[PDB]
């Protein structure tokens, strides 16, 4: 068996620094003149792309900042300089013994500039209530880092059943994180109280993120 | 060859045989249409006064990161497996970023290169073998897969890639000296002709000092110089003007 | 130059078989092989199989007897025959060009193959606009609630792609045999309620494009 | 590879004696009214030399090329089309190919696979002629070329004729450290016998810096037929072996060699 114990599991490196990604392998070696493997880069908004073939020659398409070396069993990828385009999941594929499986996958995150989220609430319309559903939507997008905690709290008491969110990873195009918060309720639960609040807590935002709204605001 | 329409690959370079001619190399050095100009063993200004037996302009393209491999005393994939130069390479290598010429929409993948070979090549040894060999003891029987690589891979000459990946029309001018007579030489620059005055003359065949003046002596079509009754040079035909 | 986009399959049921058509273009299929993988089902990027340079095939140790690959040089497409599909086989599949040393240089766009016995359910779009008494701070935000649809994914845009600055496409949440997709855009007050804003959707599988006015 | 013409009539080898032929300008120096002494490859005077014919007696044997050989191509219908020079005379090593295709004297150096009796062919010498060349039996194959040269354009008369010799085209072929120099001299003649007893200084034609070993040589000849049943016209050539003996060169005021003396 070939247990590609690729490490680390993930990384959060700042700009201008050096990141290191290791890769272990079992077999085989001495194919023609080397026993190196291939490295890849899976961006959140683009499929993987070959970085270095045989771990000693750079591949086109990707920037030329990638390099490294390795032993017969251990391999290492040297990412230098860490920039805003290196936000991706790296892999390590076997090439000389079936199956050509990849490593565990090392997710490299870039510590970009912080940003606070937007606030915009969209309660369900009268047609949506007539259909049966009642889903209040509160968009908290264009923020950074991903350390954000959205938690709905109706005026009656703390809500813990209908809380739901849709967290978007850092896209290749949009360098900031995005999250669409939702609150699943029934027609009676929505009409239980008049005023509700989209309460949340972001790492950068010291003050609590709150915005009240009524039922007739539609 | 430097401004040719299309170049060959790195392992199947187009060896242009150059012989029995001259060329002013200072024009190419000051052409302002190149990216790299590195002559090993002799400067471009020194080789203008030197002759060579055979000159082979090896035409091919490689990436920006691979330009250092094409030089004496350098190893690498292309320097060992695709195109091996001698350790005493006395020629000259010139290159030009052809990202606006060779690259196209989607990338020019016609230039191929081998990732390995059964054995390292010799100096100026070309190989065009496209056979897929086996790495391990399990015979693959032709096609690749399960520990039998395919050495030929295409270059990623894209128009939007980094400078390390862009194409460079490397033209390795292989200057060598063999047992045959010298055929190639540099620009035979001369000076103005002076007549009816005491001036020191220096022709290709003979030299001396005297007054060059016209006379009724008629040299044969092949006779370039002339001697008096005492077997001493007393007349000379100018090589430029008859 | 190299294009390996997948298409054909729309929705498959468990314990069935269907082939994913990876259209080969930009290189000779006889001179280079075609790989086949899926997008990280649990553990890291799972490799499924590869077509050799016009010969036999290799497959994953787990998917050796489950999955199969077959090339069609007449159509310039490679078929990835699947068998014994389960609910855990739902993931985005990709194909790639075989490099020199069995590498994967160029990769395709892929397609999301969902394994479920349920049938296609159309969406129930609800346009999200602010009320007359709704609060605002020097801006007007809109949205579209594409709730109650199956299978994923569905691409949402604004006014046929006119608005691109504040658009944010979120991932769909897995409901009970359904999906709930959401999108939003930040625009100035001049575009709403004065002007008309239309939120369009696009289902890549069924090619359904029904516009909905805000 | 081993193509030998079968129309050759069995006859013994003819020989003659050179009176004063085989002298040329050894340098490019103009001299007036002197007797310059020199030592280079010239034909010794009163030396026995061969006599080879090319007619419907068609001679093309494999002869030795140690240092150099002097030729006197006596032609009437221009049968001599060139010469062959090489060590093995096959595709094993480089061989100098000198040939005239009636328009240009082509000079190449490749691994030419020469036959035992190569020739060129002119079809329909009787009627509907057009004097066009079709058969080219100079060599079987060619690989690994090292030198290529094509002379100026000319127009040779391929009209097959019989009778006396009209043109005297003297040449010299030698190889000194790769410098394969070729001299030439064209003059008319009315010859019906062996080598003429005369004197004529040959001028340099070309200089081929080839750089190969040459030990044997042959001669290319044209044929006619209306490829073993072919026949030749009216021509002949001689072979005089050069030696580095002492020779004097009497230069006139015009700069030409008017007479020579073999010590």
């Amino acid at each position: 068996n070939i247990v590609l114990t690729q490490s680390p599991a993930s990384l959060a490196v700042s700009l201008g620094q050096r990141a290191t990604i290791s890769c272990r392998a079992s077999e085989s070696v001495d194919s023609y003149g080397n026993s190196f493997l291939h490295w890849y880069q899976q961006k959140p908004g683009q499929p993987p792309k070959l970085l270095i073939y045989l771990a000693s020659n750079l591949e086109s398409g990707v920037p030329a900042r990638f390099s490294g070396s390795g032993s017969r069993t251990d391999f290492t990828l040297t990412i230098d300089p860490v920039e805003a385009d290196d936000a991706a999941t790296y892999y390590c594929q076997q090439n000389n013994e079936d199956p050509f499986t990849f490593g565990s996958g090392t997710k490299l995150e870039i510590k970009r500039a912080d940003a606070a989220p937007t606030v915009s609430i969209f309660p369900p319309s009268s047609e949506q209530l007539t259909s049966g559903g009642a889903s209040v939507v509160c968009f908290l997008n264009n923020f950074y880092p991903k350390d954000i905690n959205v938690k709905w709290k109706i005026d009656g008491s703390e809500r813990q059943n209908g809380v739901l969110n849709s967290w978007t990873d850092q896209d290749s195009k949009d360098s900031t994180y995005s999250m669409s918060s939702t609150l699943t309720l029934t027609k009676d639960e929505y009409e239980r109280h008049n005023s509700y609040t989209c309460e949340a807590t972001h790492k950068t935002s010291t003050s609590p993120i709150v915005k009240s709204f009524n039922r007739n605001e539609c | 060859v430097f401004n040719a329409t299309r170049f060959a690959s790195v392992y199947a370079w187009n060896r242009k045989r150059i012989s029995n001619c001259v060329a002013d190399y200072s024009v190419l050095y000051n052409s302002a249409s190149f990216s790299t100009f590195k002559c090993y063993g002799v400067s471009p200004t020194k080789l203008n006064d030197l002759c060579f037996t055979n000159v082979y302009a090896d035409s091919f393209v490689i990436r920006g990161d691979e330009v250092r491999q094409i030089a004496p005393g350098q190893t690498g994939k292309i320097a060992d497996y695709n195109y091996k130069l001698p350790d005493d390479f006395t020629g000259c290598v010139i290159a030009w970023n052809s990202n606006n010429l060779d690259s196209k929409v989607g990338g020019n993948y016609n230039y191929l290169y081998r990732l390995f070979r059964k054995s390292n090549l010799k100096p100026f040894e070309r190989d065009i073998s496209t056979e897929i060999y086996q790495a391990g003891s399990t015979p693959c029987n032709g096609v690749e897969g399960f520990n039998c690589y395919f050495p030929l891979q295409s270059y990623g000459f894209q128009p939007t890639n980094g400078v390390g990946y862009q194409p460079y029309r490397v033209v390795v001018l292989s200057f060598e000296l063999l047992h045959a007579p010298a055929t190639v030489c540099g620009p035979k620059k001369s000076t103005n002709l002076v007549k009816n005055k005491c001036v020191n003359f220096n022709f290709n065949g003979l030299t001396g000092t005297g007054v060059l003046t016209e006379s009724n002596k008629k040299f044969l079509p092949f006779q370039q110089f002339g001697r008096d009754i005492a077997d001493t040079t007393d007349a000379v035909r100018d090589p430029q003007t008859l | 130059q190299v294009q390996l986009k997948q298409s054909g399959p729309s929705l498959v049921q468990p314990s069935q078989s269907l082939s994913i058509t990876c259209t080969v273009s930009g290189f000779s299929l006889t001179s280079y092989g075609v790989h086949w993988v899926r997008q990280s089902p649990g553990k890291g990027l799972e490799w499924l199989g590869v077509m050799w340079r016009g010969g036999n095939t290799d497959y994953n140790a787990a998917f050796m007897s489950r999955l199969s690959i077959t090339k069609d040089n007449s159509k310039s497409q490679v078929f990835f025959k699947m068998n014994s599909l389960q609910t855990d086989d739902t993931a985005i599949y990709y194909c790639a060009k075989n490099g020199g040393a069995h590498a994967m240089d160029f990769w395709g766009q892929g397609t999301s193959v969902t394994v479920s016995s349920a049938k296609t359910t159309p969406p129930s779009v609800y346009p999200l606009a602010p009320g007359s008494a709704a609060q605002t701070n020097s801006m007007v935000t809109l949205g579209c609630l594409v709730k109650g649809y199956f299978p994923e994914p569905v691409t949402v845009t604004w006014n046929s792609g006119s608005l691109s600055s504040g658009v944010h496409t979120f991932p769909a949440v897995l409901q009970s045999d359904l999906y709930t997709l959401s999108s939003s855009v930040t625009v100035p007050s001049s575009t709403w309620p004065s002007e008309t804003v239309t939120c369009n959707v696009a289902h890549p599988a069924s090619s359904t494009k029904v516009d909905k006015k805000i | 590879q081993c193509v030998n013409l079968t129309t050759r009539t069995q006859l013994p080898p003819a020989y003659t004696n050179s009176f004063t032929r085989g002298v040329y300008y050894p340098d490019k120096v103009f001299r007036s009214s002197v007797l310059h002494s020199t030592q280079d490859l010239f034909l010794p005077f009163f030396s026995n030399v061969t006599w080879f014919h090319a007619i419907h007696r068609f001679d093309n044997p494999v002869l030795p090329f140690n240092d150099g050989v002097y030729f006197a191509s006596t032609e009437k219908s221009n049968i001599i089309r060139g010469w062959i020079f090489g060590t093995t005379l096959d595709s094993k090593t480089q061989s100098l190919l000198i040939v005239n295709n009636a328009t240009n004297v082509v000079i190449k150096v490749c691994e030419f696979q020469f036959c035992n009796d190569p020739f060129l062919g002119v079809y329909y010498h009787k009627n509907n002629k057009s004097w066009m060349e079709s058969e080219f039996r100079v060599y079987s194959s060619a690989n690994n070329c090292t030198f290529e040269y094509v002379s100026q354009p000319f127009l040779m008369d391929l009209e097959g004729k019989q009778g006396n010799f009209k043109n005297l085209r003297e040449f010299v072929f030698k190889n000194i450290d790769g410098y394969f120099k070729i001299y030439s001299k064209h003059t008319p003649i009315n010859l019906v016998r062996d080598l003429p007893q005369g004197f004529s200084a040959l001028e340099p034609l070309v200089d081929l810096p080839i750089g190969i070993n040459i030990t044997r040589f042959q001669t290319l000849l044209a044929l006619h037929r209306s490829s073993s049943g072919w026949t030749a016209g009216a021509a002949a050539y001689y072979v005089g072996y050069l030696q580095p003996r002492t020779f004097l060169l009497k230069y006139n005021e015009n700069g030409t060699i008017t007479d020579a003396v073999d010590c």
